[PDB]
Formats: structure tokens, C-alpha cells, sequence
């Protein structure tokens, strides 16, 4: 939930004025990758339990 | 039988049901009409009756 | 004779299969099940240790119930029906989770298992989580086979 | 429908059996719905094949379906999760805690809800009402199916 | 909201309006809403664009709007109302409200002005003033009666245990509250 | 489908929150399994005896 | 404390002039996620102790 | 301050004022304040 909330916030633009944009377009793909890499750590943690 | 406060009100299916159910041992559903209950007389203890 | 090498060749495997229509409960495991979801597998792992307190078991149940709530509140966006006409084949649905940067799910239903005005319960598949980075505009998303 | 095909009657239900395997003109309840949401039966209908037909106007909801689309998740919540936990607590010799999880499915002593014993014995509703949720159990050799 | 803890907070972002030659700092507003889950963790916050509503409140600069947020059992909805904070509660009796509904599926819907005046009149005494921070109660107007009752408190068997009166309900409960009398209409 | 309406979602987890505020005993009870689901669009219920 | 301090510093804009902004909007959500992932490492470290 | 060690430092950020045609480098200032905790870490 923390990593999906950060992906949703990085898709809105943060540069305004005569230049616009700044949306991190790969934010959902980066968030999905972090959750999968963390799920691998949890499965090793759960197996060690 | 509705006990809402002081005096109780008795509603009866001969007067307060439009369509009588068919006789059955399985299930007899008596759908009453909108029965009007006087709520003046509810004793509110801790704001609730 | 198709089922020879697995079931009918030996009396043991024959008696195991023949009894299974009459007494399945001899072979039912409360732990293992065919068709068991990933929610139940994660639940089984959460209680697969020696020291199971009442508070340990309760916390494993509320973690299960959290993931239960997530697939229960899926909103169906769109669908696709695989056959050329509605009566046969499979319909594939797309679900959306209730999160911002939402998650997408898919499931299918088999129209051949529609019988007497009602889908059989085994016509439906599980919701399957889609792992792709999906961000549609105005939910303009469609499955297709 | 939002707009009916027939102004005289908005829906027609009828009954077929061996002696009368056919549709008939006014030979079932023909339902008519007013501008207000009251559905009533058109009195030109012949209700001979039925004992009685009753429209339930105050009812706008049905109990949850243990044979519907989400029947797998409902059975996992109310049956398979207390069975998996009680089996797992039994293996760990936690007998008092294993007992209360078996009683989430079946209390042989009954159920007391706010100082009154209840009528039911099985705490899972599709075990009271024997609710089949697999129409094809012999496709594969699954004891759970 | 529906016996679950929800957090609802206003969040500000500064943007940059262009005024051509030059450009200018400007602010926009959004409403975030999160809830707790069964295992104690919190869901992702859901964003609601309220920037048009904060603008209709003619707020002074660097001043937050008042925020009313309350649950409401009849018509299951989260009532969220915005208001320009005043000094006294009696200034709120004719104040304009920028309200919106929030439903269970996080769909939102704006309140019409005649609709939020009703929620104003029954809850303005819970609004914050400039010096007093007040706590919101859940919303009601003079009574809180369930719309239907489906669970019994008690049952009993018939004589000789041959029958029972059982699995009934009251699927429709209405009430008409006037001055000094209450008329409850049940359809059991 | 042609004249049929097949329910796709459930609102069980929306109403489970009230049942779940007081423990697993109330979640796994018979009253929780009688949580009702709304009707599918325009129509009515009818009892055929 | 190090990760919350970095989240607070990345929420202020760092682009000025005729274009403005540059606030990392998902900075708190990224910081909360890093603290949770690090807390998982500490619990494995503490359990190994 | 109240028998706890506090650090207090001035910190500078350069911003960019617009002067329209052109623009101009400008500085703004902020005061940071941190204190030590019981376990030796800093807030």
C-alpha cells in the first residue's frame, strides 16, 4: 500500500509554468517491481520461520 | 404486539394483511401493512429507547 | 485401459478410486485442496509453525480477511466473450481493486456450464492478479483472446 | 425491462410438466408493474398450475449465494478456513483452541447467542441447506470435488 | 464510516500560473481519504479533487477551510462539508457550504446548495470557529431509527414443540417525526 | 445475458465490517452468513408455490 | 529519522523561475516504504541474535 | 535547552527571481533545529 501510493503520486506532473510535466512514467512498473522483490524477501523470511 | 413505551398496541393479521398466505405446514408468510406506532411515550434512558 | 497404468493395474489404486466416490472424506485434507486459492496458501503458511497461540491464530485470520476483502470488492470494468455468439465459449472479465494506482484482475466464466437458468459454481474461475503496469484512461481497457 | 414489450403484462412466468409441456395463453402469472414500484399479478392470468403466486414487494435483496460467482471465496471463509485452522491446531496439541475452531463449523452442543440456545447445529449455512456447488464432480479424481 | 476508522485530510500543492510576461505562484487543493484494514494496516489514500470547492469559499490567504466530516447511518454515505471559518457559531446559520458525498466504493458526488443547507442546520454547532476547535458527532436530525430489522432478539417454540414462529423480519421501518410526537411505521 | 442476470460482484465485504468489529465469533456466525446482497437491476422477487 | 528528514526535504520545490515545482510528491510514501522494508531486516537481525 | 543538546544551524537555498525580460539568482534562508534523543540518535 505504501508503494502503490507513491506510484500514484509520482504520475501527476510536478513541473508547472512555461515548462510542464515531470511525471515519472515508469512509476507503476517500478512500484510493482519493488513489491515483487520484497515478496521474495518475505517468502524467504516465512520459510526461515 | 408492539410495546413502545406506555401502552401496547396489538395488530392482527385479519385486519392488517392484504393477501392471506396459503395454508401450509412448510411456511406461512404474513406480510403486514404499514403499522403506525405512536412513539410518544418512549422512555429514553441514556438518550435511547 | 486408458486408466490402466494409474488406477486399474493394481488393487490398491483401484480400491482407492472406487471408494472415493463413496467416501471422499477419507481423502479430504483440511490443509491441501485442489483449486485452493493463494489466500488459503498464505493462511496455511501463517500457521505452519509449532507455537500457535490464540493471538497468533487470530492475527493470521485477520490477514486472511484483509486479502479476502480485496478480492471481494473488485469492480468489473469490461469483458470479452471468446466465441462468435453468446451461448458458448468463455467470457473473460477484468476487475479493479479499490486502491489508487489500482490493481487489475481477471477471471473467466464458462457458458457451457450454464444450466437451467443459472451458472454452475464451477463455471467460474478464480480472480487472477495481473502483474502488468496498467494505467488506463477513463477505464478504457478491454481483454481479448 | 426498463420499457416493457407488452403494455398489458410486463413479465410472464409459466409452468411446464409432463401433462402440460407447452406455453398457453394466460396460463401462468402475468406480472404488471405500476409507475410506483408495486408489482402485481394481472387478474386475467390463470393460476391453475400453481398453488399460489406471491409477489414480494418489500424485498429488494437476497441472501448471499454459496453457488454464485464468489462461492469459492465464501466456502473458503466459512468452511475451509476454520477447518484448516482446527486441523493445524490439532497437530500442535492445542486442544482447547482447536475445539473452538471446530465449533465455528459444527457445535454438537449447539450455539448460544445472547443467552439463548439457537435452532441450528451447523454454523455454516450451505451445510444446513445442502447447497451443491460443483455440477461436475467426476471430471477428475478429486475428493474435494 | 460504516464502523471502520477513516482519515480524511486536505492536502495542498503549489502550482505556477502563467500571467503573460511573468508567472505567478498559485495553490490547488485535494482531499485524501484512507481507512484502516482488518490487520491494522492502512489502505492507500484516495484522492478527491476539491479545488473548485475551496475556491468558492472566499478564503483569505494562508488560511485553511473548515472541514466537517461525519458518518450518517440513514443513507449510508460519508458527509464531507467545507466552510469558511468564522468567529461565532451563529455566523454558520446562513453560511455557504461546499459539501460532497462519499460512498462506500469511493465514488463521490457533490451536494447541491439546498441539500447541504439541511446538513448545515443540523450540524453547524459542531463546526470549528477561529478560536475553538470542536469535535464532530455523527450526523442525525432529531432521531436515529434503523431502516429495517432482520435479526431477532428472542424466539420461543410453540406448544408441544410442533411449530415455531421464526425467520420473520421487519423489512421496512419508517418514521415521521413532528413536534412532540413520533410515528414509527413498520411493515413486519 | 439474453434474459438472465448473473451477479458479478459481491457487497458482502462492505457489510462484513460491522460484523467484524467484535471478533472472529461474530464473523464466523450464522447471522453473518445471512448478509443480504442487492437485487440485480429492475425487477422483483416472487414466491411460486 | 534520516528517512523522514529526506521526505520532508523532497516535498519542497527545487525548480524556480519561469518553470516551478519539482516536489517529489511520493516522498513520504517512499520514505514509509523504506522504513518498513528496513524494519523487516531488523526483525530478521534481531531474531538471528 | 532544558538539559538536552540541541543543534541550531542556518541553511541557505538559492532560488530564481524573475525580473521581466530576464531572471535573477536569489537566496532564501531557513533555520533548522535538531536535538539528541535518549539513545544517542538525533531527531
Amino acid at each position: 500500500a505504501s508503494r502503490l501510493a507513491g506510484a500514484a503520486a509520482d504520475l501527476v506532473p510536478n513541473i508547472f509554468g512555461f515548462a510542464g510535466g515531470g511525471s515519472r512514467w515508469g512509476a507503476i512498473a517500478e512500484a510493482t517491481g519493488y513489491v515483487m522483490e520484497f515478496s521474495a524477501n518475505v517468502m524467504n523470511t516465512e520459510a526461515d520461520k | 404486539i408492539v410495546k413502545a413505551g406506555g401502552k401496547e398496541q396489538t395488530f392482527t393479521a385479519d385486519k392488517d394483511v392484504s393477501i392471506q398466505p396459503s395454508p401450509s405446514f412448510d411456511e406461512m408468510n404474513y406480510q403486514f401493512n404499514a403499522l403506525e406506532i405512536d412513539g410518544s411515550g418512549l422512555n429514553f434512558i441514556n438518550n435511547s429507547a | 485401459f486408458i486408466d490402466w497404468d494409474k488406477y486399474n493395474k493394481r488393487y490398491s489404486t483401484w480400491a482407492g478410486v472406487s471408494q472415493l466416490v463413496y467416501y471422499p472424506e477419507n481423502y479430504i485434507d483440511p490443509t491441501m485442496r485442489i483449486g485452493q486459492t493463494k489466500m488459503m496458501d498464505a493462511l496455511l503458511q501463517s500457521v505452519s509453525q509449532s507455537q500457535l497461540n490464540a493471538d497468533t491464530v487470530e492475527d493470521a485470520f485477520m490477514s486472511y480477511l484483509t486479502s479476502f476483502e480485496q478480492v471481494a470488492n473488485l469492480k468489473v470494468i469490461s469483458a470479452y466473450h471468446d466465441n462468435i455468439n453468446n451461448d458458448q465459449g468463455l467470457t473473460y472479465f477484468i476487475g479493479l481493486s479499490e486502491t489508487d494506482a489500482g490493481e487489475y484482475y481477471w477471471r473467466s466464466v464458462d457458458h457451457s456450464k450454464f444450466n437451467d437458468g443459472k451458472f454452475a459454481a464451477n463455471a467460474w474461475s478464480e480472480w487472477h492478479k495481473i502483474d502488468c503496469p496498467i494505467n488506463p484512461y477513463k477505464s478504457t481497457i478491454r481483454p481479448v483472446i | 425491462d426498463d420499457v416493457p414489450l407488452n403494455q398489458d403484462y410486463h413479465a410472464k412466468v409459466y409452468m411446464t410438466f409432463k401433462k402440460s409441456p407447452s406455453d398457453g395463453t394466460w396460463w401462468g402469472p402475468h406480472f404488471v408493474r405500476d409507475d410506483k414500484g408495486i408489482v402485481t399479478i394481472n387478474p386475467k392470468s390463470i393460476l391453475t398450475h400453481f398453488e399460489s403466486v406471491n409477489v414480494l414487494n418489500n424485498i429488494s435483496s437476497e441472501p448471499m449465494d454459496f453457488s454464485g460467482a464468489n462461492s469459492l471465496y465464501f466456502w473458503e471463509l466459512f468452511y475451509y478456513t476454520p477447518m484448516l485452522v482446527a486441523q493445524r491446531l490439532l497437530h500442535e496439541q492445542n486442544f482447547d483452541e482447536a475445539n473452538r475452531w471446530l465449533k465455528y463449523v459444527w457445535s454438537p452442543s449447539g450455539y448460544i447467542v445472547h443467552g439463548q440456545i439457537q435452532n441450528y447445529q451447523w454454523n455454516v449455512r450451505p451445510l444446513l441447506e445442502d447447497t451443491s456447488w460443483n455440477s461436475d464432480p467426476l471430471d477428475s479424481v478429486d475428493p474435494d470435488a | 464510516y460504516k464502523s471502520r476508522l477513516y482519515l480524511l485530510w486536505l492536502e495542498q500543492k503549489e502550482i505556477t500560473k502563467q500571467t503573460g510576461y511573468q508567472t505567478e505562484t498559485d495553490y490547488r487543493y485535494e482531499l485524501k481519504l484512507a481507512h484502516i484494514r482488518y490487520d491494522g494496516t492502512w489502505n492507500t489514500p484516495i484522492t478527491f479533487d476539491v479545488n473548485k470547492k475551496i475556491s468558492e469559499l472566499k478564503l483569505e490567504k494562508n488560511r485553511a477551510p473548515g472541514l466537517y466530516c461525519a458518518g450518517y447511518q440513514g443513507e449510508d454515505t460519508l458527509l464531507v462539508m467545507f466552510y469558511n471559518q468564522q468567529d461565532t457559531l451563529d455566523s454558520y446559520k446562513n453560511a455557504s457550504m461546499q459539501g460532497l458525498y462519499i460512498f462506500a466504493d469511493m465514488a463521490s458526488k457533490d451536494m447541491t446548495p439546498e441539500q447541504s443547507n439541511v446538513y448545515r442546520d443540523n450540524s453547524y454547532q459542531q463546526f470549528d470557529t477561529n478560536n475553538v476547535r470542536r469535535v464532530n458527532n455523527r450526523y442525525a436530525e432529531d432521531y436515529e431509527i434503523p431502516s429495517s430489522v432482520s435479526s431477532r432478539k428472542d424466539y420461543g417454540w410453540g406448544d408441544y414443540y410442533l411449530s415455531m414462529v421464526y425467520n420473520g423480519d421487519i423489512p421496512t421501518i419508517n418514521y415521521k417525526a413532528a413536534s412532540s410526537d413520533l410515528k414509527i411505521y413498520i411493515s413486519p | 445475458w439474453q434474459s438472465y442476470r448473473t451477479r458479478l460482484n459481491t457487497l458482502f465485504a462492505r457489510q462484513l465490517v460491522a460484523r467484524a468489529t467484535t471478533g472472529i465469533d461474530t464473523i464466523l456466525s450464522m447471522e453473518t452468513q445471512n448478509i443480504q446482497e442487492p437485487q440485480l437491476g429492475k425487477g422483483f422477487y416472487a414466491t411460486f408455490v
